């Protein structure tokens, strides 16, 4: 079973660089092409460049040709991007795909994605707060709930329900920019009768901050 | 003039059953997979029939019986000269773009160029393909159906496929599987189609 | 370069009938004996997945109701069968050149029945009054189409500024929407009024659903 | 008698031109790979003239300058009859084992006859190997190089290569392989070269 | 990595019927061909049939046609052997092979062998009896000490020293028939501060009677 | 049917020579462009293991130094270096008809230098006494060549009947023997006589080792 995986997430300052890395495994890595697939968020793909590592050969396009820098390593089997001069326009999420049988033009499977940031706000840790119905908790057939994460950065975030037990009902919005702050809002329903029996909470994991957060909620 | 025309008409029936003979061992066993010696006559029949037949139809045009076969022999003799110029052509493309003898072969239009173990081995092909499997079996490659010699799973990260116009394919390994023997299945695919010539 | 065009930029299609998206290209895409034309599958968080290579073959590992169509100037992906895990943007392909254009994109919708939101308010918790501030949101879950917008009035002045809304993809079981609308005020002046209420309204009544409560009760 | 028997040079002429220009198509691109049309022209000719030159070498040693052509004449008789009968009889025997119009092609000595989906297919062979390679690469089979269809491992468990003189190898499947991918790796080796025909 | 794994041990009384399984993992079972090699203790190799468990095609020698039946299952990945009207010369070793590419006239891998004893005695558990130097332990620069496995049937039976901790200097000697009992000795050395500074045994199992002995052997 | 026959059938060959090892047969051998010869290796409790296939290919995973010569008559299995592991019977056999006749098989044996037998009788314990018997064991470890007798006296007459000897097969270290000569007789019979010895003779010494006990000591 063929795979690739990539680092995590990279947040660098502008005028700065950073090394993207994806290895893959259950095949003879330098006999495979890399394709190195750009999508900016609002945007879409984006090829780049392509790379043998049995030979070193690498093809550019020609927009990215001297901002990208494919490198491969045969004794670690990993390969790497090296975008240097980076500005706000670099900012976007970056996918490494191989074919089956080692081909270039064809890219069958593909990594998770790798999301680059390029901006000057420092990391600040989410604040996570409950959300109720405080009114009059409105016991009608089918009651919702919420978990608020307001003040974090940068992307991304992830919010569960009770380690990933409660996946029915649930609702995570995307978050907004404000203020160089985001702003991440996630809604759950259950049973009128599960709640308040058993007391559900929302958890969050902000991994450039290492914050992590098992806040839970209960009624007013 | 009554039997000496009979006997030079004799002697031309003699002549043309033995090229009939020739003809019929060129076209039965005259082939580069049957008989090498063949082969190479029937190459060397052609080289030196084009330019005779060249002649024979310019004779054939500077004498008549009327101006209607003159104009025939004309087109016939244009004809097989521009076959002649092309086939050279085709040819000496070919044999610049690779360095083996099968340049020159009728039969082939399309040739690989695998070199083993530093001599370019080179073996006919019948299409051309994007991606081409090669298979060992207990250490005998087999590229393309060609037996090669004596190789296990290290193979050659590169190969090239000529064509007659343009078309020099270039072909890297990939997708090497290995079993409980000495056999494999790595294969190349095409990634270029420039950079002709060497 | 090859500057490959979708059209439709957007497509909305019934449950059950079939979706026809075309990809225009420049030149001629179509090399040597060989077309080199890709139609790739990006859910929203996911990779890009290959439906159909060379414009005429299935990928492996993904159901026959992916087709392809066209021949050196146009290519189009047809799926006969729609299923709500079929929303998505799909992307066209060229790689018989060096730079590798990519299509630019066509998000396919779902036409599904109309189904009123579920409108439910939450008050700000205490939490967020001892931390300094004071945000009141309102969930708006299970409704379509995405054309939906939240009043927001607070003693009966309506206001314009500190909301923020967030629209939700596509489900993959129910193909519903889903979009919350979060107000951030400070403490003190989210206690110099006394009403706070959400009043969403959309196509499908006339009488926008109104949730509403005080201060006073809390 | 002067110029009546060179009028008719002339027209001898002009006719072993043009039978010159049949020899060099048939030479240059009357093939089996390079034209359909042209192989089956070559091989009418063939049929055609195989009697045309018997009776040409009989009426040769029927008439005679001395007694020593006449004996060339009838060697050259008896060799081509006997090439003819020998052509006859490989071909004779070679349908009678496989059921392809390949058998009739003097470029191809050893036959491939791999049924895939219920149609006997079959492709020419270069060389009796004791196991033949197979890959598919995405769903396209490639016995010995040969491109037969869209299958995938679940292939036939049963090959006939058959040639010339008995020799009537039959094979089974064996050495099965798989990858990421829709492609394989299954061969194919001999375990049997008795039961001729069918 | 391909492998045979074969049945144990099989004791038959003269006239019976025996059915000796083969099976093989890490390949198509269904496109491989078996041998199914015959080696009496005293003689050499002799072939019996293969069989093709794609189309249950079998093929046979002449000497074994009627005496040995091929057949195979492929939903088990089993090949099975019937020798029917077994006598006196019937008791041998079968081996089955295969082919790394399936081949028929090639074996490559073979399997453990299958030793089959036609005969009308009995089975008799072993008897173990110790064996040290009494007259005066010997006490030179190296001593020895020994195992003797007296009294049972039929073949085989394994002896080791100390679960198998000692294996320098062992000798396990072949067994010699005896009024339709095996005799079978073992002698080891030993160092002569190892002994007796730790009480060394003979391990003795055998298979057929269920007589697993762990006699330990000490001075007189 | 051919009939392989192999010559010599054993072979004996000093550490560090080279072995050759022929196979004549009964007809031709080579079927139509293809040999279907193969060298056979078993050492005694393991399956055969393939050395040579088709007479001129080296099998994998078997070292280099077999080799295989020969053509349609003959054909000859060469080991130029010779190793204690290299102890085993050899067989050939034919694969070009439907009968697979196997060779008669050669046992190769290793000339190395002479080693004094040690000599060692172990005298019959009590639980061999309350059983009902009386049995004494002589252990003759590490000689070299198998050519030795061993010798059986009780008080000066000399025994023939109740003496089993065992040979071992060559170490693969040492290149080694080791036999051992029960004489298994009965209680009240062993205990009828007053000494009980073990004589071995070897070719290495004209005066044998003797190993001698009596029953009024233990």
């Amino acid at each position: 079973e063929v795979q690739l995986q990539q680092s995590g997430a990279e947040l660098v300052r502008p005028g700065s660089s950073v090394k993207i890395s994806c290895k893959g495994s259950g095949y003879v890595f330098s006999n495979y092409w890399m394709n190195w697939v750009k999508q900016r968020p609002g945007q879409g793909l984006e090829w780049i460049g392509q790379i043998y590592p049995g030979d070193g050969d690498t093809n550019y396009n020609g927009k990215f040709k001297g901002k990208a820098t494919l490198t491969a390593d045969k004794s670690s089997s990993t390969a790497y991007m090296q975008l240097s001069s980076l500005t706000s326009e670099d900012s976007a999420v970056y996918f490494c795909a191989s074919g089956y049988l080692g081909e270039n033009y064809v890219m069958d499977f593909w990594g998770q994605g790798t999301s680059v940031t390029v901006s000057s706000a420092k990391t600040t840790p989410p604040s996570v707060y409950p959300l109720a119905p405080g009114s009059a908790a409105q016991t009608n057939s089918m009651v919702t709930l919420g978990c608020l994460v307001k003040g974090y950065f940068p992307e991304p975030v992830t919010v569960t329900w009770n380690s990933g037990s409660l996946s029915s009902g649930v609702h995570t919005f995307p978050a907004v920019l404000q203020s160089d702050l985001y702003t991440l809002s996630s809604s759950v329903t259950v049973p009128s009768s599960t709640w308040p029996s058993e007391t559900v909470t929302c958890n969050v994991a902000h991994p450039a901050s290492s914050t992590k957060v098992d806040k839970k909620i209960v009624p007013r | 003039t009554v039997e000496e025309l009979k006997k030079l008409l004799e002697q031309w029936n003699l002549v043309i059953g033995f090229l009939f003979l020739t003809w019929i061992c060129l076209l039965q066993f005259a082939y580069a997979n049957r008989n090498r010696f063949l082969y190479i006559i029937k190459l060397i029949f052609l080289w030196l029939l084009w330019p005779v037949t060249l002649a024979c139809f310019v004779l054939a045009a500077v004498y008549r019986i009327n101006w209607i076969t003159g104009g025939i022999a004309i087109a016939m003799a244009c004809l097989v000269g521009l076959m002649w110029l092309s086939y050279f052509i085709a040819s000496f493309r070919l044999f610049a773009r690779t360095r083996s003898m099968w340049s020159f072969n009728p039969e082939t239009n399309i040739l690989l160029n695998v070199p083993l173990h530093g001599t370019i081995l080179t073996r006919p092909l019948l299409e051309s393909e994007l991606v081409i499997g090669a298979v060992i079996l207990r250490g005998h490659l087999r590229i393309a159906g060609h037996h090669l010699g004596r190789c296990d799973i290290k193979d050659l990260p590169k190969e090239i496929t000529v064509a007659t116009s343009r078309t020099l394919s270039y072909y890297k390994l990939g997708a090497s599987q290995r079993v409980a023997g000495d056999s494999g299945f790595a294969a190349y695919s095409r990634y270029r189609i420039g950079n002709y010539k060497l | 370069d090859i500057v490959l065009t979708q059209s439709p930029a957007s497509l909305t299609v019934s449950l059950g009938q079939r979706a026809t998206i075309s990809c225009r290209a420049s030149e001629s895409v179509d090399s040597f004996g060989n077309s080199f034309m890709h139609w790739y599958q990006q859910k929203p968080g996911q990779p890009p997945k290959l439906l159909i290579y060379r414009a005429s073959n299935l990928e492996s590992g993904i159901p026959a109701r992916f087709s392809g169509s066209g021949s050196r100037t146009d290519f189009t992906l047809t799926i006969n069968p729609v299923e709500a895990d079929d929303v998505a943007t799909y992307y066209c392909q060229q790689s018989s050149e060096d730079p590798y254009t990519f299509g630019g994109g066509t998000k396919l919708e779902i036409k599904r029945a109309d189904a009123a939101p579920t409108v439910s308010i939450f008050p700000p918790s205490s939490e967020q009054l001892t931390s300094g501030g004071a945000s009141v949101v309102c969930f708006l879950n299970n409704f379509y189409p995405k054309d939906i917008n939240v009043k927001w009035k607070i003693d009966g002045s309506e206001r314009q500024n500190g909301v923020l809304n967030s629209w939700t993809d596509q489900d993959s079981k129910d193909s519903t929407y889903s979009m919350s609308s979060t107000l951030t005020l400070t403490k003190d002046e989210y206690e110099r009024h006394n009403s706070y209420t959400c009043e969403a309204t959309h196509k499908t009544s006339t009488s926008p659903i109104v949730k509403s409560f005080n201060r006073n009760e809390c």
